[PDB]
């Protein structure tokens, strides 16, 4: 049961997607997907992606959703069947998924897909002195050039855009 | 005067006193006297594991030293 | 239109994170390195028509290390066969793969 | 035995946050030329008790709120993320000795402004939420030079590991190479949790004013240990002290000592000033600190290279 | 072509602008003692 | 592991002490109340300030999230490299933050 | 019994926890402000009893009603009163508060705010002294030690 | 292949499908293509950590940034539009049909 | 050039601090004698296994030993 932590995180993942893709209100459908981004970093998490999952809680969500919620916040003025049909559905659905991909250990809804925890895909060696996802994020600077000027270059100009849209002038 | 506002640093000093050591105790109590061993890195852990296999008791900080070979 | 800046200026812009087997940090490998060599070594320079049909052998070893699915398949059915032979008591796991055995280094 | 250690640490940090509104409530007293509380206990050693049991018998303040889940949600968040805090915290060792506790505490601190923005909107009140609205702007404004400030201290680490940065300052403090990055870092955590002069939940509504007197005890003590807990990272990040690993207590009390120092600064700076306007302190962040800021960033970037002094990795 | 379905739709304006279709008032109340009522632009 | 075991022991005091400040109170008789804010029922009225501030703070968020990796990008031996991306980095975020000011973005809450 | 004797010191340990964490609201209306300031002030110093320095009106637990109430403000009075959450008492401070006082013969005077709120303490003064105030709160503390909800609430 | 993929295309789908069927509110939409772009992002990072490809550690983040400076567009956007009607219902973007 | 600075000295002494402090940062490596011993340390740190090579015989400058004469030397990080 342990043995099948991150794939039971990917269920709850699923979940919260029902959460807020059946969209109860941009509130509780923020809720949703802040729970979303934390199980998902849970997954990331135990694949050995540290860095990439505190950047899903700084940036994603301490970042990101926090400027979803805030100016959701200052709309949506304070105080359904469709929601919770939908809601159901898509649970039924996981769970139909779920039930069939552990009663036959393989399953194909568009792909094949095994049945077993998903710890058996990983390497049984070590990377040393370093983390290699740390060093791979690490050579954005030496061998990323190219991306880091396109980036930067993207978000100065985001910068401008939002200055120049947000006026009306 | 000023010293009896002292009586309340003294306890809020002693009360951030006890986590660090009680987890110093803890790790000395819970790694056979010793540090508790850092893995930060798989090497680390790689040669952690190998303690914990040559121990023969599934303890990683039972070393064995020269007296494990002939 | 694949305007070939990259190779008419000869800049590197993009090369370096296409593929797996490329120069590393660290000299850290892929785990299907090797496949991924092969597959490139074998597939270059004939072109695409031909390199589907002629290096299908390199390029699915290269993806059954990637995605693991024969493997997988493998385990499956063996761990299927075990746990039905436990099922009908004719199997008994031994004691290295129970876990009292002491194990190597 | 581990979960021993999660009690002797987390049950601790309650009772010190008890008495940190005491030590408040005395030193504001003297500094205000009066006492502080002395007759509830001797020296007042009763008043945080007597306190703490007013607090949790007072009726219920019982509002409509827009949404019950969140209003629920919000201290919950509140006193889980002001205790997660805690746990790499290397002193001088660390609960949970992470690789990269210094981001994760980064993180778990930008997730604090949910428990503000819930709370200020799961009340009815409109002008409550303006004010949690301020309170979150405040808070992910001040965030901006909490992670540059805090990036360019690790470039002379090495690593995000909280421990090995005890292990920089063996030498030297780290306050001497990085005594403006520590000014800015400490005013910025000033601002962090909202303490004065940045305290605008209570220049002239709280965010929190719709909680009973027991939850909006759980958000006050909260807040006191995001403070005990800012001052306890400031003090290893540029206090870091001497530690014997055969002594591990003398760590222990050096790193105590200059935490409760830096948490009676704060004390003391709440006793000298008057409030910013709100956007007197947005002017501090943008135009004043994020300029020196990435200014300095820039040097702790070129700064390592240019002397040959870049920390190890490991 | 106009059918029943697009009968109601009239032909957009010239300029291409369509017509634009306030500001906050406080009252700071007596909870010395003064009661203030504030017309806030932001 | 002994990660998941302190968030569900800090989680878990925090919900037990929500819990007892939400209904330690509860059961006492009190009294019922009848009970029959600034603005009175206008509609809140819509800030661009918060709202640029809160985007402002997102873009040098991500140019944060940019930056993040230098104290591991500084071990390069591509040291010339990495030390010009390094300051184009923190001169794009500059920038920034320059045309912020000058177009007035940085107005009123400053 | 052993039921009387737990809740006798059941209340005596809410009442102790309850008198020694007195928050007061001071409606600050008229000349009695001043001198509930002096009371806050460093000879006198409320703030060593427990007694904080303006608390907000929704975690109080005394109204101090602190000077001159006119009828243009008494339903402002009220409506305090009623935010307030309980156990909540009312100090009425000084003659205007008390009984109308100077101007108890005035058009626009409650004439005593105990016509408005239910009262605890009279604090009698024109402005009555810091001291006198001090004393005041100190016989509310006094009201509050011998209060017996656990023994009626047993005994019922 | 591996089964938390399985799980990681199907929260993609289910917020593709929340993104393809609006209810009243643009935010909820933005909303439904976060959860698109965020489980790109764990798609994406469970397969370069799984591949130990190096170079492409750094892709995922790239991915985060610009989506989210996206996000930042969508979100002012939806304000000016929510300054023109007071409510960011899609029903009020229909000016477009004559 | 020298009443603009005193100028802006009066001003905005923050934001001279800023820019003086980002053109040191942009122009004092390139000038400094010890940005190449950075270089230098961080090639010398052996991340990764020291792979031998295969003697074919005629190989001068590749020890045969940790302990002998030829090879990277590290006299230079030992006595800076
Ligand atoms: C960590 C332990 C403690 C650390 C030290 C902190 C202890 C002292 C705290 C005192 C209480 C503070 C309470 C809050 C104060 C808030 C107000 C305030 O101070 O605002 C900040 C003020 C703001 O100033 P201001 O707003 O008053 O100024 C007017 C500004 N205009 C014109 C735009 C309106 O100052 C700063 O922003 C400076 C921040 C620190 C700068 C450090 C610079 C170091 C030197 C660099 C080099 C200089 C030489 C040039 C280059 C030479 C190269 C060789
Ligand atoms: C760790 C932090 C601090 C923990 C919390 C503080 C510790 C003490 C907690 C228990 C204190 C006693 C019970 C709560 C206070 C009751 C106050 C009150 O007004 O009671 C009257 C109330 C009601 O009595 P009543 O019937 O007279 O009601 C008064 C209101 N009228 C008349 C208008 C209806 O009493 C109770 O509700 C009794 C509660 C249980 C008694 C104690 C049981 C054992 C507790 C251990
Ligand atoms: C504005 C941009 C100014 C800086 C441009 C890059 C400077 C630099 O250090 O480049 C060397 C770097 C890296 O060169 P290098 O010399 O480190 O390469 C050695 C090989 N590796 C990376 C494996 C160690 O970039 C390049 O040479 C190519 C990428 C940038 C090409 C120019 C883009 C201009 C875009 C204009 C729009
Ligand atoms: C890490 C360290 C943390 C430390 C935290 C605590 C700090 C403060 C410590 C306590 C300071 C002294 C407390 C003294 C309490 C008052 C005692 C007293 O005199 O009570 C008198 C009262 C009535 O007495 P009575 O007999 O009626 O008097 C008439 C006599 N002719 O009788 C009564 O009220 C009944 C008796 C009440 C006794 C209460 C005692 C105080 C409770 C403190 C709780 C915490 C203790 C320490 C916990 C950590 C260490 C284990
Ligand atoms: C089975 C029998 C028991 C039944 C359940 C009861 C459990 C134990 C409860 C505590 C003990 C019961 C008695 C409570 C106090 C009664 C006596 C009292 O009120 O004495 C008054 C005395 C001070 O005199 P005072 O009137 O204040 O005079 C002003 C000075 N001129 O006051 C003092 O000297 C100080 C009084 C302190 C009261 C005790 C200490 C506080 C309570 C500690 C335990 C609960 C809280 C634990 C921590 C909570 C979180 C911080
Ligand atoms: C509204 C909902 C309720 C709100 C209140 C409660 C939630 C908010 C407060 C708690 C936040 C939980 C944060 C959990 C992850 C934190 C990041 C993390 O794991 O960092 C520590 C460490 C990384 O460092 P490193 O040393 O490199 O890794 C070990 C290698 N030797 O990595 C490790 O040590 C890895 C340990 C194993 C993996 C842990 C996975 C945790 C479980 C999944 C996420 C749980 C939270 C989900 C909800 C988030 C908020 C909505
Ligand atoms: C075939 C492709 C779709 C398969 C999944 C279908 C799930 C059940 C929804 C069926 C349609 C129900 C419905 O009325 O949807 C309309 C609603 C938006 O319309 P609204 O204005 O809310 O209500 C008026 C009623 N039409 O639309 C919605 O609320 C739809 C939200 C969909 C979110 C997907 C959640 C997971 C669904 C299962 C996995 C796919
Ligand atoms: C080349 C190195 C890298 C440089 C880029 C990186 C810089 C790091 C710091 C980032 C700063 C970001 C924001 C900068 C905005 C500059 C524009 C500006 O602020 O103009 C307005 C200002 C007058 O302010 P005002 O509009 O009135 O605002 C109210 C406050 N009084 O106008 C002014 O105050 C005039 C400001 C310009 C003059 C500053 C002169 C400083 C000179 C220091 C010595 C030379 C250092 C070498 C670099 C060359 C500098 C020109
Ligand atoms: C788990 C509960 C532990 C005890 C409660 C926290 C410690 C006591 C703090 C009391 C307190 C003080 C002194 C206080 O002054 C205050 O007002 C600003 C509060 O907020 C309402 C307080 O909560
Ligand atoms: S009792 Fe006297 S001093 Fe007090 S408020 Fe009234 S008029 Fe003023």
């Amino acid at each position: 049961m342990m043995t099948y932590i991150v794939f039971i995180l990917s269920i709850i993942f699923v979940m919260g997607f029902v959460g807020f893709s059946s969209k109860p209100s941009p509130i509780y459908g923020g809720l949703g997907l802040i729970v979303s981004g934390g199980v998902g970093c849970g997954i990331v998490l135990n694949f050995g992606g540290s860095f990439l999952g505190l950047m899903v809680f700084l940036i994603y969500l301490g970042g990101m959703m926090v400027v979803f919620g805030y100016t959701t916040a200052m709309a949506t003025e304070q105080y359904n069947k469709v929601v919770l049909g939908t809601f159901i559905t898509g649970l039924l659905m996981e769970f139909l998924m779920v039930y069939y991909v552990l009663k036959d250990k393989e399953v194909e809804i568009v792909f094949k897909f095994n049945g077993m925890g998903d710890w058996v895909i990983y390497d049984t060696g070590d990377s040393g002195f370093f983390s290699e996802e740390a060093m791979g994020i690490a050579a954005l600077y030496s061998y990323g050039t190219w991306l880091v000027i396109v980036t930067g270059w993207s978000l100065l100009i985001g910068v401008v855009v939002i200055m120049e849209i947000t006026r009306g002038n | 005067m000023w010293f009896e506002v002292l009586p309340g640093i003294a306890v809020m000093g002693v009360c951030l006193f006890i986590p660090g050591m009680a987890t110093a105790r803890i790790h000395r109590f819970s790694n056979g006297g010793r540090e508790k061993r850092v893995a930060h890195y798989s090497y680390q852990w790689y040669l952690m594991e190998r303690d914990r296999r040559v121990s023969g008791v599934n303890r990683y900080y039972v070393s064995k030293g020269l007296e494990n070979i002939d | 239109p694949f305007f070939d800046v990259q190779k008419k200026l000869g800049v590197d812009l993009d090369h370096w994170m296409t593929i797996q087997s490329a120069e590393q940090p660290h000299r850290i490998p892929a785990r299907c390195h090797a496949f991924e060599k092969e597959w490139i070594e074998c597939a270059h320079g004939i072109g695409s028509i031909r390199a589907e049909k002629e290096c299908k052998i390199e390029f699915e070893d290269f993806r059954e290390c990637l995605l693991r699915q024969k493997t997988m398949k493998r385990l499956n059915a063996i761990k299927r066969q075990r746990d039905k032979l436990i099922k009908e008591g004719k199997y008994t796991p031994p004691p290295h793969h129970s876990g009292q055995e002491d194990l190597r280094p | 035995m581990f979960m021993i250690n999660v009690l002797t640490l987390i049950i601790p940090i309650l009772l010190a946050v008890a008495f940190l509104t005491l030590v408040e409530r005395k030193v504001l007293g003297y500094m205000q030329f009066r006492k502080g509380p002395n007759v509830v206990g001797p020296y007042g050693l009763l008043q945080p008790i007597a306190d703490a049991i007013k607090l949790f018998i007072k009726e219920p303040l019982r509002p409509a709120t827009s949404s019950i889940s969140m209003f629920i949600l919000a201290p919950i968040l509140a006193l889980t993320l002001a205790l997660t805090m805690w746990i790499p915290l290397p002193m001088p060792y660390p609960l949970i000795n992470m690789n990269l506790g210094v981001l994760f505490m980064l993180a778990m601190s930008s997730l604090a402004v949910y428990s503000i923005l819930w709370s200020g909107w799961a009340s009815n009140s409109k002008y409550a939420l303006i004010g949690a609205l301020r309170a979150v702007a405040q808070t992910i404004s001040y965030e901006v030079t909490l992670a540059i400030i805090l990036l360019s201290v690790l470039l002379m680490n090495g690593s995000f590991t909280l421990s090995t940065l005890i292990i920089t300052q063996e030498q030297v403090w780290l306050i001497f190479p990085a005594w403006p990055l520590a000014m800015m870092w400490f005013i910025s955590t000033l601002a962090e949790t909202n303490r004065a002069p940045f305290d605008l939940t209570e220049g002239e509504s709280g965010f929190n004013v719709e909680y009973a007197a027991g939850p909006f005890a759980l958000f006050f003590m909260a807040e006191y240990a995001n403070i005990i807990m800012m001052n306890i990272f400031t003090t290893t990040l540029f206090l870091g002290a001497f530690h014997n690993p055969y002594m591990p207590e003398l760590y222990t009390i050096n790193f105590t000592i200059k935490s409760l120092l830096l948490s009676i600064t704060f004390l003391w700076i709440r006793a000298s000033y008057p409030r910013f306007r709100y956007d007197q302190l947005m002017h501090l962040l943008w135009k004043n600190f994020l300029p020196l800021t990435l200014a300095l960033c820039m040097w702790h970037v070129s700064l390592p290279i240019l002397l040959s002094s870049i920390p190890p990795q490991t | 072509y106009p059918t029943k379905e697009t009968a109601h739709w009239k032909p957009p304006p010239w300029n291409d602008v369509d017509p634009p279709k306030s500001n906050l008032t406080l009252n700071f109340g007596p909870q010395g003692v003064l009661r203030l009522v504030m017309e806030l632009s932001g | 592991m002994n990660l998941m075991i302190t968030l569900l022991t800090n989680f878990t005091l925090a919900t037990l002490l929500v819990t007892i400040a939400f209904w330690l109170p509860q059961l006492n008789v009190y009294s019922e109340k009848t009970s029959p804010d600034p603005m009175g029922s206008a509609r809140l009225p819509f800030s661009m300030k918060f709202f640029l501030v809160a985007i402002t703070f997102l873009l040098f968020d991500l140019e944060i999230a940019l930056l993040l990796p230098l104290p591991w990008a500084s071990q390069t031996t591509n040291l010339n490299t990495m030390l010009t991306m390094a300051l184009l980095l923190i001169f794009l975020l500059a920038v920034s933050l320059a045309y912020e000011w000058t177009q007035k973005g940085l107005e009123w809450t400053e | 019994s052993r039921g009387e004797y737990v809740v006798a010191k059941l209340d005596d340990l809410i009442n102790w926890a309850r008198r020694s964490s007195l928050w007061p609201m001071t409606f600050g209306l008229a000349c009695c402000a001043v001198e509930m300031m002096h009371m806050a002030a460093p000879r006198y110093d409320m703030d060593r009893f427990g007694v904080v320095f303006r608390a907000s009106p929704r975690q109080s637990d005394v109204m101090i009603v602190a000077g001159t109430l006119t009828n243009k403000m008494a339903p402002a009075l009220r409506k305090v009163y009623d935010q307030m959450p309980e156990p909540r008492y009312v100090v009425s401070m000084g003659s205007c508060a008390n009984g109308g006082g100077y101007y108890h013969y005035s058009y626009s005077v409650v004439r005593g705010c105990d016509r408005i709120v239910p009262v605890d303490i009279y604090v009698p003064g024109c402005p009555p002294t810091a001291e006198a105030l001090l004393y005041g709160i100190l016989q509310l503390q006094k009201k509050i030690k011998r209060e017996k909800r656990l023994r009626i609430w047993y005994r019922r | 292949m591996s089964l938390v993929y399985m799980n990681i295309m199907m929260a993609f789908t289910v917020s593709l499908t929340g993104l393809l069927m609006y209810r009243s509110h643009l935010m909820s939409s933005l909303l439904c293509l976060e959860g698109m772009m965020l489980s790109l992002f764990i798609l994406a990072t469970l397969m370069i950590l799984n591949s130990h490809f190096t170079l492409a550690s750094m892709m995922p983040i790239i991915l985060l940034v610009f989506a989210a400076c996206e996000a930042a567009l969508g979100l002012s956007l939806l304000v000016m539009v929510s300054n023109t009607y007071g409510t960011d219902y899609v029903q009020n973007l229909n000016l477009l049909q004559c | 050039v020298a009443a603009f600075l005193k100028n802006v000295w009066a001003k905005e002494p923050v934001l001279v601090a800023s820019f003086a402090i980002a053109g040191l940062a942009v122009i004092l490596p390139t000038l400094s004698p010890y940005t190449k011993y950075s270089l230098m340390i961080n090639r010398a740190t052996p991340y990764n296994y020291p792979v031998p090579l295969r003697d074919d015989g005629n190989m001068p400058d590749v020890p045969s030993h940790p302990q002998d004469p030829q090879g990277p030397s590290l006299e230079w990080l030992k006595r800076l």
